[PDB]
RNA sequence: AGCGGCGAGUACACGUACUUGCUAGCUUCUUAGAGGAACAUUGUGUGUCUAACACAAGGAAGUUUAAGGCAACAACAGGUCUGUGAUGUCCUUAGAUGAACUAGGCUGCACGCGUGCUACACUGAUAUAUAUAACGAGUAAAAUAUGCUUGCAUACUUUUCCUCCGCCGAAAGGCGUAGGUAAUCUUUAUCAAUAUAUAUCGUGAUGGGGAUAGAUUAUUGC
């Protein structure tokens, strides 16, 4: 009937949730299509062509997103999209196929379901940066 | 009667302690209490340089003071909340008592 | 590096001699074994001495080992 | 597609004395009058009526009086007070707007004015240094 | 049924050298749909021989500080060149580029050796990985130095650098950079 | 008459000063300290202040 | 209803999708078709006037030139009238904000800027006479009103129609 | 080594520019280099061209890149 | 703080988007307290098979997982008496080297040196449009109103900090009025610019660059 399942990036987090349905995929009200850099859409729509359109007919999905910028909310909204559908299939419907599905796309790559590490260091004083300093002159 | 308790304070320790104490206290006269909110930490700062002087690398430090919120809500007379309040408690947390009837 | 300082190799055999009939190959049971018997404020000295406890309980298998 | 005659295009011009004008855009080509910015330019040609997607060697010679009437008093047309140059001209207290020639000689005449005077800001026009407060004493340095 | 921005396959390419088939990847893991792929690739020494290879086409592409970071525009620029390559001697686009990536690095290169105190300018061998990079690295400054100051767009610039160089004509910068270490390599031992 | 401290002093370096020296340099006024920064630097810790990192 | 033209539809629009549609309001199609295609119905069917002293001005400080398109007035107004519909209680300020700019000061290093507020007031007086935008009386700024909200919208389907048959 | 690029068309030209629609890789560099005009008449030919139908699209172009064909 | 639940609508497709009154339960998203988790675990190799190192698998994480704070014994004739009602000695103390008031200078320009900002263009400039952050801050004087000839007596009843919104003005800004001593308002399901899209320019010290000068207009402040 519904799950409620996140992804994240640098500092972008997107909720997408997931019911019985007749094939609607949502973001913000609005439909996929209107994602706005229009080069990086293919990985959005990654994970749906991996798993197909017959299982995912009955499925309606809304997701919404925060933080981050352009690139960080895209990988963040893959993630999700991904999870969800594996935790759908995990909480409604025999979960050998839930294994199956989970194979076919950790075969494609990770980070369609685990969350990168990476953050941006502190600066310290004496330079521009965490690592350059300042032009010393002698 | 729609009473809000309120504590602030510089110590970890002492907030909790006595948030402890007045939620298991009204426990006692078996009273509907709200759970504990914890407000978000709010710190103050101020980077200063050492050195008297103005010679030598030029280095920094980076002072920190935050502060601690709960909040408290139940349903009870004002002379009982007011005396279960005092029982002379730790002089590190400030604690003020408000009826929010509207 | 990893190299383990005089402090935790002490307190590990000092266990090992004195507690050989209950301890194992495995880490967490010696986890909980060291976290019984012994004195270590903190979780992480912990874990380094049970690790070694562990690492020393597997060389005696293969014969004599020297200091216990 | 145009075609336009080798012949009837004009490669050098003069609009007002000392002008040339070559054979860029109309809007381009009348930045060469020595008060014409970029702004201005595109105004006027506005309010001539004239098509800016050409190049000034094909502006007919009508087109070209209309446009060095509208330089000249601008306020007869709908161009405001604060376009102009020269808002009110310490000498008549009028709004003008000064072209090229006579916008040498009103530099001129100001610089000599204020150092008839003996005015600090003229006097230093005349020892050759910064008017407008700069340190020099790193920078400037031929 | 993957292909490379959704029109070319390399499901069929080869490369033909056997040295460098360990070091360029188009196969399982990096057969993608366009060449944003956001991996941790410099942590161990040899995981950059994974990254795809139009990946680091696109990752050599943005160079000279005016351009550091900027990556969907290198992709696009990489995009439309890979479309002007079809259009003329209609090919696969990433065959040629792949036969480009096996010509431009030298075999063997110099250095300077201290055998008993006297030194020279010895003769070495170069690797696989390191014969890769330099292709990769003097295509795209080959095309970087001809569109500057010049009528000619970046992607047809680009375009005309890997066509030349996959043809061995003695036209694009990174032959002649590569036939010239060969010669000194050859003079000096 | 008198001339005596007639000069207006409501704002500027002139018009406010250390709270224990009296010194007229290096002044915090965030949140009201309006203390010079060596008198501050001294008596942090009993204000409240710590070091963390 | 409708019989206008749509303006120039580029491709790019036309990819088939792995998921299915709906069209029932603005939020379902694409921004800048719709802006250039309702712009040119306003100047059609003379919705509003182009105020007579904006044949001089230009759109805020940071610019330093004037919008060379002469019919921006109107794509203003339908930009507009898209983000009243996604945000209700709007004033001059936030719209102040919502066209900025950046700003090149010479030799001195560059800061964002911030857009004029007389077009924009006279934009949203223009629309509260057509009976599109109305000032919330228990609010503040001022929103669509219901016969506002209906045009837009069928405006969209229309588009919507149009363009994916 | 300065270039002469023209600015505008002529009658002796005209008919020598309507020959660029039988060619394969339609660019604007490549007209300009080719006939020695300047880039803006370049970009007008091309859409002077596509206008009728004569020249066909390889791809979906973009603001900065502006390739074109001859006719099948 | 959110989500959800119950009603009334505005439009569409035969549920979707938005507005709105009210208020079963829940903690995914937000906040913040207590705990747990990695030990080189397992496999394979090198090493005296010790101390240890390398690769693969699993795993959120395997360079002690990343960054910082703290900093032994002994020194320098290192810097600071221009931070100090910390201080020894020497000067000076009514025509003061004390304390103030008026104007000026610290910024003066043939030249030499260090840290930087802006550039030399098309992987750009200009103009429109679309989408998108994190750490912060914020309330004794002068000022607005009767009796009197620029001054007095009067409320410390308003105001002084961030300022939504409305009107005026090309713009800078001005006038009138809310909220807020703050997870409550400014203001952040968003307070930026690199990005992205479309058009013009077209290798020309050029629509690159923006120094140096002329004129007019506002605001802080005696
Ligand atoms: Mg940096
Ligand atoms: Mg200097
Ligand atoms: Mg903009
Ligand atoms: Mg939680
Ligand atoms: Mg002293
Ligand atoms: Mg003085
Ligand atoms: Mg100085
Ligand atoms: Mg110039
Ligand atoms: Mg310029
Ligand atoms: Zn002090």
């Amino acid at each position: 009937k519904r799950v409620q399942t996140f992804g994240k990036k640098k500092t972008a987090v997107a909720v997408a949730t997931v019911t019985n349905g007749k094939g609607l995929i949502k973001l913000n009200g609005k439909n996929l299509d209107l994602v706005e850099p229009y080069i990086l859409k293919t990985k959005v729509y990654e994970p749906l062509w991996l798993i197909g359109s017959g299982k995912l007919k009955n499925l309606d999905i809304r997701i919404r997103v925060k933080g981050g910028g352009q690139t960080s909310q895209i990988y963040a909204i893959r993630q999700a999209i991904g999870k969800g559908i594996i935790s759908y299939y995990q909480k409604y419907v025999d979960e050998s196929t839930k294994k199956e599905l989970k194979d076919v796309l950790l075969r494609y790559d990770r980070s369609l379901l685990v969350g990168d590490t990476r953050r941006c260091e502190p600066k310290k004083f004496g330079g521009k940066g965490a690592r350059a300093r300042y032009q010393k002159s002698y | 009667r729609r009473i809000r308790i309120a504590l602030t304070s510089k110590n970890l320790r002492a907030i909790e302690k006595v948030c402890s104490d007045i939620m298991k206290g009204a426990k006692e006269k078996n009273l509907n209490v709200s759970g504990p909110v914890r407000l978000p930490v709010k710190t103050l700062r101020i980077t200063t340089r050492k050195s008297p002087c103005g010679e030598g690398t030029n280095t920094w430090d980076r002072f920190e003071l935050r502060i601690y919120k709960r909040l408290i809500d139940l349903y009870s007379q004002c002379e009982v909340v007011t005396q279960m309040t005092s029982i002379n408690i730790d002089p590190v947390v400030e604690v003020e008592v408000i009826i929010t009837d509207s | 590096g990893r190299v383990r300082t005089k402090t935790i190799k002490r307190a590990a055999r000092q266990i090992v001699e004195k507690y050989y009939a209950k301890l194992t190959l495995d880490f967490q049971i010696n986890k909980k074994i060291t976290e019984e018997v012994a004195i270590i404020p903190s979780k992480r000295m912990k874990n380094k001495v049970a690790g070694f406890v562990t690492h020393l309980m597997k060389r005696i298998q293969k014969g004599p080992v020297r200091g216990i | 597609l145009q075609v336009i005659d080798n012949n009837d295009f004009q490669h050098i011009l003069r609009i007002l004395n000392t002008n040339v004008d070559g054979k860029e855009k109309v809007i381009i080509a009348l930045t060469a009058i020595k008060g014409i910015g970029k702004r201005m330019a595109t105004v006027i040609c506005k309010q001539a009526n004239v098509d800016p997607t050409k190049r000034a060697g094909e502006l007919t010679t009508e087109e070209i009086d209309n446009i060095v009437h509208i330089m000249s008093t601008p306020t007869q047309f709908k161009i405001p007070d604060w376009f102009l140059n020269r808002r009110k001209d310490l000498k008549e207290g009028k709004n003008i707007h000064v072209i090229a020639n006579q916008l040498d000689s009103y530099l001129r005449e100001d610089l000599e004015r204020m150092k008839k005077i003996r005015l600090h800001r003229g006097l230093r026009h005349h020892w050759g240094l910064r008017v407008r407060g700069q340190h020099t004493k790193t920078t400037g340095r031929r | 049924d993957i292909k490379l921005f959704k029109k070319w396959s390399y499901e069929e390419i080869n490369i033909a050298d056997l040295s460098l088939v360990d070091c360029i990847a188009v196969s399982q893991k990096a057969c993608v749909y366009t060449p944003h792929t956001a991996g941790r690739y410099q942590k161990k020494r040899f995981r950059k021989a994974l990254c795809p290879i139009v990946e680091r086409l696109v990752n050599s592409m943005m160079m000279h500080g005016r351009n550091n970071g900027k990556k969907l525009k290198a992709i696009r620029i990489v995009a439309y060149a890979f479309e002007i390559i079809h259009l003329m001697t209609g090919e696969n686009p990433l065959q040629v580029f792949v036969n480009a990536v096996q010509k431009g690095g030298p075999r063997e290169d110099s250095t300077r050796i201290g055998s008993a105190g006297v030194v020279r300018r010895q003769a070495v061998d170069v690797s696989p990985l390191r014969r890769v990079n330099q292709a990769i690295y003097l295509i795209c400054t080959g095309a970087r130095n001809a569109a500057f100051r010049n009528i000619k767009s970046i992607s047809e610039c680009l375009a005309e650098e890997i066509i030349n160089c996959a043809n061995e004509s003695s036209s694009s910068y990174a032959i002649k950079k590569k036939d010239e270490i060969e010669r000194v390599a050859k003079a000096n031992r | 008459g008198c001339i005596l401290n007639v000069h207006p002093k409501k704002y500027g370096q002139g018009s406010r000063q250390c709270r224990v020296c009296s010194n007229k340099h290096a002044i915090i006024r965030k949140y009201n300290i309006n203390i010079c920064r060596q008198c501050f630097r001294e008596r942090a810790d009993i204000i409240g202040f710590k070091k963390y990192r | 209803q409708f019989t206008e033209d749509i303006g120039v539809v580029n491709k790019r629009l036309l990819e088939p999708v792995p998921f299915v549609k709906t069209n029932n309001c603005i939020k379902d199609v694409d921004a800048d078709l719709f802006i250039r295609s309702y712009a040119t119905h306003l100047k059609l069917h003379n919705k509003i006037t182009y105020p007579k002293w904006c044949t001089f001005v230009k759109t805020g400080k940071g610019r330093k030139l004037a919008p060379l398109n002469e019919d921006w007035y109107f794509i203003r107004a339908s930009s507009i009238l898209r983000r009243l519909y996604l945000h209700p209680d709007i004033g001059v300020g936030f719209l102040r904000r919502q066209f900025s700019s950046k700003q090149r000061r010479g030799v001195a290093p560059n800061h964002t800027s911030l857009a004029s507020g007389k077009i924009l007031r006279s934009i949203l007086q223009q629309l509260e006479n057509l009976g599109y935008v109305e000032q919330n009386p228990k609010k503040k700024g001022r929103r669509l009103t219901t016969k506002g909200e209906n045009a837009i919208n069928n405006f969209a389907r229309y588009i919507n129609k149009k363009v994916y048959n | 080594e300065k270039l002469n690029h023209a600015v505008f068309i002529d009658k002796s030209l005209h008919s020598k520019i309507l020959e660029c629609k039988n060619m394969k890789v339609i660019t604007p560099s490549a007209i300009a280099e080719k006939y020695k005009v300047n880039l803006s008449v370049a970009r007008a030919v091309i859409n002077h061209l596509a206008d009728k139908k004569l020249i066909a699209e390889v791809c979906v172009q973009s603001h900065s890149q502006k390739l074109y064909t001859k006719v099948a």
